[PDB]
């Protein structure tokens, strides 16, 4: 890219990189609480909700 | 001894609505065994319940 840019006047390339740090949670642990139902009928079949 | 009839003021009513996906089936009947109109209804549409 350094030699594009020198060779070039009106046209320019560039490089980048970041690193991330994404920290991932909720406020108390009554926020991160989950529920569910499972039905199973007689056919084996299952409902989830 | 003679025979009877039910005569209950509702006559036979049902309402039978297809979801649109995956063959999805909602029966709105005057029943007292849904269970037995799920396990009817899919096994003629020959489906799961």
């Amino acid at each position: 890219v350094e030699k594009f840019n020198a060779e070039n006047y009106w046209k320019k390339k560039g490089l980048a990189m970041v690193p991330l740090k994404f920290p991932v949670g909720l406020g108390s642990r009554a926020a991160g609480q989950a529920a569910a139902l499972v039905h199973i009928y007689l056919d084996g079949s299952v409902l989830v909700t | 001894m003679g025979g009877q009839e039910h005569f209950y003021m509702e006559t036979q009513s049902m309402l039978v609505v297809p979801k649109g996906e995956d063959q999805e089936m909602d029966v709105y009947v005057s029943t007292q065994f849904p269970k037995y109109i799920q396990d009817i209804v899919a096994s003629t549409l020959k489906l799961p319940a």
